[PDB]
C-alpha cells in the first residue's frame, strides 16, 4: 500500500508552468486556455466569471483556476464516463485561467452543462467542478458551481443536500444575468470569514 | 473489471490548510472543515489530451527556449514513474513542470530577485506518461532563492509539478527537491507536511548509473496518485 | 472527615475542545478559554437516585428489549470498578450506557446505515454501583460502523457511557473500546485525546477467567472520576 | 495517583441511552425527564427554555441538556450539602432534556432556586448549573443560568464577579417574561462567535 | 515446459497428527508414521469444475440465504490471492468456505449453543479463482464461540476454507482468523501448529483502503499451495 | 520461497460448507455429491462403502470423504493427464460424501477405474485415491483403495510394494461382493490400533 | 453474593500426565484425554473439619514426635497465605504436610536409604488456615535424597503438602522447595511442569526478618487455589 | 490474576502425611480414615472396594484414595450446599484410605448416597466422587462411582451422558453384590490400556 504523493502550494509563479502566455513566455505552439467552446460545440454559450477573496475580503491576484464539466447532454468527454451515450466530439470539457494581476477577475467561455446521473439512480443538477490553486494554498481547493435559474433541479441535488448547514448551500449558486446578448454567471469565491464558500474533499 | 470510487484521500499524509509557519496560508485557508462527498461520474472522470499537440522540445527545458546559445547551469535529466496507490501505472497523464533558472530567478514579471536572468532559459515544460507510467525531461538544475516569509527565508532548489490523469479526484500539484540539499530541513513550506516519511517522498534521488558521460547527471523521482477500487457487488456509482 | 473541593481537572488528560480532525468540533467549540472557578456547594453536590426505580432487567441489554427471541450477536458481560482519583470507591453512582447492535446499527431515527436492525435489541441500559464501586451489565458486542467525517470513516466497536456520582464536578460522558480492535489506531475521535496512556485508559480488557462456559465472554473496564481533597485547616467551602 | 478517565463526545445518538422515549424506545418503566416539579414541590414554578447555536448561528438539533439546582430555600437535595437545613423532600433538583429534532428548542419545568451560600461566608445569587452534551462536543460544557429580575443579587455574586471581562457576564442572565400566566425564562446558548456564552471549568 | 512432481510437503510447517492439547485428536490420529510415496499421475491430477454451474450469489453470504431481510452482523468483504509455493498464480481453483453467524452459531443440527440463529444467514459459499489466482466473497463477520475441549474453551472468530486445485497433492482444508482477535493466542487448535510464523499465515489483515464507504469493511488473505517442479532432464513421472 | 498455508481440522460442522444438503441448507442450485456415474458414463458400475473407526473402534459420525479416480480406461479427467488418450467425456472422476450421523456408513456410486501408468514405465493396479476430513483430524488423511479381485495386478503394484511391512498392504484392499445384482466393495478405515489403515504423504 | 462455578483449571500451568523423564509416569498415566464437565453441587462442595480435633502440637514437627530429646537438624519455621486465584483468602482450609528427616530419610517401611533415622522426628503435621488464609508450622529442614529414576537421581530438599478447602474442585497436592537449593535445576519431577514461572511458584523464600534470634530461621510460602466466579444473571448451578 | 499453584506427585511415601497409622506413626490423637459411618448415621451401609491397575494390569500398592459424597438424602455436609435441606448431622461425607502394600486392595465403609440435583433443574444419579494420588501420578485423577442397581437413574444422568463414547460409560459403574449380609460394590480402576477408566477434569 503506497501513499499518495504529498501536496504543496502552487506558489506565486504558478503561471510560468501552467499559463506561459500570461507570463509572457512563448515556448509551446499549442497553449491551454479558458475557452472551452469550439466552432461546432453544442449547447448555449455562457461566460463564467468572478473573483476569489481572502480573509481580508481582498481578491487574490495570483490565483489559478481550472474547471471540469460535462457536455450539453450531461456526458463527460472521458473514457471513464460509463453512460453509453455519445459525447459532443468538439468539447474538451476542461479549461484553465488565471485572475488578472491588477483587478483579480477571472473568467471562462464555456457551455452550460446538462444534468449528470448521480449515485444510486439519482440525477445531479447541472454543475461545473472547479479547483483553486495559489500561493498560501497548500492543497488545491475543490468546489462546485451551480446555477440559480436551475432552482428546481438544485433542490433535488444529492451533493447540495449532503450539506447539513442549509444556509451554506447558496454559496455554491452562481447568479445568472444577461449582458448585451451574452449570458453571464457571476460566481465569487470566499476562502475565509462570512459567507465562506463550501469546499469539498472529493 | 467495473471500477468503483477512488480510495479516500488520507488527510494525514498531506499538509493541513492552516499552517501558521507558512504566513500566506493564514488568510487563504478556510475556517470551516472540508465537506466530504461520495463520488459521482463528475469526480471519477477527467479530460484527455492528444499527444500530437505537443512540440518535440516540450520536455526539454535546455532547448525549448534557447535562442542564441545554451542556458547557463547544471545539465540534468529527471525521470521516474507515475503509479496509483495500488501500484498500477498511470498511462497518458499530463505532467507539467516549471522552475527558476540556475540563479534561482523565475522568468515572471513579479520576480525582482537580484539573481541573474538567463536569456536562453524559459523554465517550463510538459509531457505525457507512456503506457508504463514513465516520464522523462531534461533541464538546468534550479538554484535556491530567498523569499519573504521571515525576512531571511530561503527555498531549497525545487521543481514545481502538476498532474492531470484519469480522475478529477487525482488532480495534484506539488514540488520535488534534490537529495542532499541542506535547505530542505529548514523550509517552512516543506514542514507543512506532518510526517517525515511523506517529506522524503518529495526528494528526487541521484541516479548515478543513468548519468550520461561528459553530458548530464540524472535524478529518479516517482509520483503516486490516488487509485480506484474495483467493484464486485453492487455498483452504486450511477 | 471534612471534605474540601474536588481536585482540579487536568486539561492535559482530556481532548481539547477544538479538534480539526473531528470535523463537527470546528463549529461546536468555544473560541474563548474556559473560565476556572473556585468550587462552592453547587459544584460539590449532586442528585441521588433510589434503586427501587430500576427494573430487574435494566442492566441486561440481551433481555430488556427481547420480544419474540434473543438478539443476534456476541454475548458478552462487562464489569469493573468506579473509583475516584485517590482510589476511593464511588458508591451508588448512576451508570448509563447505550450502543449500536451487532450490525453497527443504532435504534435511532437518524440512523439509515445499511447495517441490519435487530427486532430484539434495544441498545441501552443503566445501573448503580455497589458499595465497592462495582458495576456489571450484559450485552451484545456492538459492531463497528461507517460515518461521515472523511467519506470512508469507521468507528471501532464501542459502548457509550455516562456517570452521575457524588459531585456535579464529576459529571462525565465517554466511550470505551474492546482490546484488539484494529480500528482503534485510526479513529479521529479517539485521537482527540493527547496522550497514548489516556487513550489506553478507554480500552476494556478481555477477562478470560470470568468467561461463562458455553455462554458468554467477559471484559474488565474500570472508570476513574475526579476526587475530593480532605480539609484539615480552614474550611472556606462555605 | 490515578488519572481521570478521558472524556469523549456523547455523539449524535446520545438520546438512545439518556432519553429512550425521545428515541421511541420503551425499555425502562421509570424514565428520567425535564420535569423537576412534583405535586408537593415548594416554590414558584417556572419554565426554562432556549436554544443552543453553533458557530454559524444555527441551532443544534441533537444536543442534550441537564441542570442541577437547589430547592426554594437554597438547599441541595444532596448528602454533600452541609447547610444543616432540611431540604424540600419532594425535589430531585436535577433534570434532563433534549432539543427538538426539528426546531431545536429545549425546556425544563422547574422551580426558581433560592440563594445558596458562597465561599468564605458569601452568598451566591440564585442560579441553575447547566451542562451541554452533543456531537462535536468532546467534553460536556458547563455554564450557569442567572435571572435578570435578580439584578441586586447578581451584582454581588462571587462567580459572576470572577469574570474580569464584565461585558461577558450578561451572557449568563436569562430574561424573565410572563406568558399566559406562567413565568418563563429565555436562555439561549451561543457556543461560538459574538456573544459567545461563558463556559466554566468547575 | 514439462512438469515433474509437486515439491515435498514440509511436515514442520503443519500441525502434527497427534496433539494432546486438542483432545479429539487423541483417538483420531494414526499411531504409525505416514508412508511417503513418489508421485504418479494419480497425485498430480485433479478434477475440473465449470463456472456455469455456480449461481450468481454463490460468493455472497449476505444475500444467498436472505429471505425476508438482511442477516444481522458486520458486513465484510474478504479477498486475496491463491499462489503455489513458487509464487505462480493458481487459476480456476475451487474455493469453498463455511462459517457461523454473528452470534457464533452454526446452522447445523448438532449446534445447540445459546447463541441466536439468524433466519437470513446460511453460512456457506464458493467461488473459482480467476486467471491471476484472485478470489473475493462477501459475508457477515462470524462471532467467536464456546466449545468443549476444556470446559471454558473458546474459538476465535474464524472462517473455514477448502481448496481443490490442479493437483490432488494440493488438496487442503484450513481456517483463517481476523487480525487483532485476542482469542487467537489461547486457541488450542491454532496452537497445534509448531511455528509462530505459520500461525500468522492464517490471519486475515485489515485492508483499510479497500473498505467501501458507508457499506463494508475489507480483509486481505492470501493462500499458498504446494507447487510443481519443472523437469529438464529425465521424465520418470510415467 | 513461500511456505504452504498450514492445515487445520475441518471441524465437526464440515458439512455446512461442503455438503449443505446434508445440513438441510439449500443455497446452491447445483450441489456436489457422491454419485460419479452419469447417463452415458462408461465402465461397470460399482458401489464403494464402509465406515471409519477411531482408536476405540467406534465409527466417526462426522467424517467427510472424497475420492479421485481415473475413468474405465485408466485416464484422468484432468488437463494434467499426459497420456495422450481421450478421457470419458461423461466422467468427473471426483465425488464427496459424509458418513451418516446415526450409523456412520458412507458410500459412493462410481465406476471401477482402469489401470493407470506408473513411474518409469510401470503400471499401477486399479485404485481410487481417498481422503478423510473430520473433527480431531488436523490434516486430511490420504489413502488408497485397491480391489481384491485384482490380485494379480496388486502383486505388481509399485505403491503397494513400497510398503516394507507387507502385512499392512492388505489394509488397502477392499472386498468385493455381489449384492442383489450390484457389485459392492466394502472398505473400512481404521485410524488407530490394530489393523490400522495405511496412510500416505503424497 | 451467589456463587457460580470454579474457574477452569489451566492445564498449561500444570505438569502433563505423561512425562517420560519421570519414569513411573509412563505406566500410570491415562492414554485418553480427561473429559471436562460442567460443575454441579458435587464439585463445588467439600468437607468441614472442626479445629478441636487437632492436638496442640499438630503443627510442630519438632516436638510432636520428640520422645527422649529434640530431633537433629535445622530448626525452621514455615508460614504463608492460602488465597484463591482471585486473591480471596481461603479460610479454615486443611493443610497437611509430610517430609523426610535431616538425613533425607523418611519414617516409612519402604525407605531403606542409608541416611540415618532420627528417633525424635516423625515427619508429619497438619493445620487449618485462619480467617486471613494464614498458616504456620515448625520443623526440621529436610535433607535431599537419592532415588531410582536414572540411577544417580537426587531430589532437592522438599516438603510435601496437601489441601482440602471449600470446593472439591480445589483439591490439590504438591511439593515446595527451598530457595537456593542447586538440585532444583536438575529435578525430573519439578521439570514435568512446563513453564519456568510455575516452577518458581513452588520455591519457599528465605524470610530473614522473621528469623527468631538464636532459635530458628524462617521461610515464606504462599499457595494459590482455584477460585469461584460470582453469578449476576442466570443461576444454572442447580 | 494469579495462577493456581502447580501440582506435583504425592510420591511413594504419601502415607506419612496422610495416613500416619498405616505408616506405623502415632502423632495425632484423632486420625482420619476410611469409615464414614457413625453410630447414628442414616441410610443403608455399604462397603466400597476394588483395586487400581497400571498399564501392565498390575495393581498399585502405593496408591491413596479419597471420596466425597452426599448423605442419604442427596445433601452435602457442606456450607456450599444450597439445597436448603437439612443434612444428616452425623455424616462427614469424606473418607481417605490406602491400598494394601501386599494385595493392593482398598475399601471404604460408607452409606449409599441419595440423588443430587444437577444443573438447570436436572437430577444426577447417585454417585460418589473419587480421587487417586500416587507415585507416577502428577495430578490427582478425578473420577465417579455409580451403581449398577441404579440403571434407570444412570440412563438419565447428565454427566454420564456427556461422554460421547457410550462404551466408556460402563467403566464408571460399580457392581453390587451381597456378601454374608453386607452390601458390597466392587469398583476397579484401570489407569491405562483397555477398559481404561474415565477420568474427569472438574
Ligand atoms: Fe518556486
Ligand atoms: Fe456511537
Ligand atoms: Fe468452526
Ligand atoms: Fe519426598
Amino acid at each position: 500500500e503506497l501513499k499518495e504523493t504529498p501536496s504543496q502550494t502552487g506558489g506565486p509563479y504558478v503561471h510560468i508552468g501552467l499559463l506561459p502566455k500570461q507570463a509572457n513566455i512563448e515556448v509551446f505552439e499549442h497553449n491551454l486556455d479558458n475557452n472551452l467552446v469550439q466552432d461546432n460545440t453544442q449547447g448555449q454559450r455562457i461566460r463564467l466569471e468572478g473573483q476569489v477573496f481572502d480573509g481580508l475580503s481582498l481578491p487574490l491576484r495570483d490565483v489559478l483556476i481550472e474547471i471540469w464539466q460535462a457536455d450539453t447532454n450531461g456526458v463527460y468527454p472521458s473514457q471513464a464516463d460509463t453512460q453509453g451515450k455519445q459525447v459532443d466530439p468538439n468539447f474538451l470539457g476542461w479549461g484553465r485561467t488565471g485572475a488578472d494581476f491588477g483587478t483579480g477577475f477571472w473568467s471562462f467561455n464555456t457551455i452550460k452543462p446538462g444534468a449528470v446521473p448521480g449515485r444510486k439512480g439519482s440525477t445531479q443538477a447541472p454543475h461545473i467542478s472547479l479547483i483553486i490553486f495559489a500561493r498560501g494554498i497548500n492543497i488545491g481547493l475543490h468546489t462546485r458551481v451551480y446555477f440559480d435559474d436551475e432552482a428546481e433541479a438544485n433542490a433535488k441535488d444529492p451533493v447540495l443536500n449532503s450539506i447539513e448547514w442549509a444556509t451554506r448551500r447558496q454559496t455554491l449558486v452562481a447568479k445568472r444575468e444577461e449582458r448585451d446578448g451574452e449570458v453571464v454567471y457571476r460566481f465569487d469565491i470566499r476562502i475565509q470569514g462570512e459567507n465562506e464558500t463550501v469546499f469539498f474533499d472529493i | 473489471i467495473i471500477w468503483g470510487a477512488y480510495a479516500q484521500r488520507n488527510t494525514e499524509d498531506h499538509p493541513p490548510a492552516y499552517a501558521p509557519g507558512y504566513k500566506t496560508s493564514v488568510l487563504r485557508s478556510p475556517k470551516n472543515a472540508l465537506i466530504s462527498i461520495a463520488e459521482t461520474l463528475s469526480e471519477v472522470t477527467a479530460p484527455h489530451f492528444s499527444a500530437d499537440k505537443f512540440g518535440p522540445k516540450d520536455n526539454d527545458l535546455i532547448l525549448n527556449y534557447a535562442k542564441d546559445g545554451l542556458p547557463i547551469g547544471e545539465r540534468v535529466i529527471v525521470h521516474g514513474y507515475v503509479r496509483d496507490q495500488f501500484g498500477r501505472p498511470v498511462k497518458n497523464a499530463l505532467v507539467e513542470v516549471w522552475q527558476a533558472n540556475a540563479s534561482g530567478r523565475y522568468r515572471h514579471p513579479n520576480d525582482q530577485y537580484i539573481g541573474a536572468m538567463d536569456p536562453n532559459f524559459g523554465g517550463c515544460g510538459r509531457m505525457l506518461t507512456d503506457d508504463n507510467g514513465y516520464y522523462v525531461f531534461r533541464t538546468i538544475k534550479p538554484g535556491p532563492y530567498p523569499w519573504r516569509n521571515r525576512i531571511n527565508e530561503w527555498r531549497p532548489a525545487h521543481i514545481h509539478f502538476s498532474l492531470i490523469a484519469d480522475g478529477w479526484a487525482q488532480r495534484l500539484i506539488s514540488q520535488f527537491y534534490f537529495e542532499g540539499d541542506t535547505l530542505i530541513d529548514s523550509c517552512p513550506i516543506l514542514k507543512t507536511i506532518p510526517s517525515e516519511q511523506q517529506r522524503r517522498a518529495l526528494i528526487a534521488l541521484e541516479d548515478k548509473s543513468n548519468f550520461i558521460e561528459a553530458d548530464s547527471r540524472c535524478y529518479r523521482f516517482d509520483i503516486t496518485l490516488r487509485g480506484r477500487r474495483a467493484t464486485y457487488f453492487e455498483n452504486d456509482l450511477t
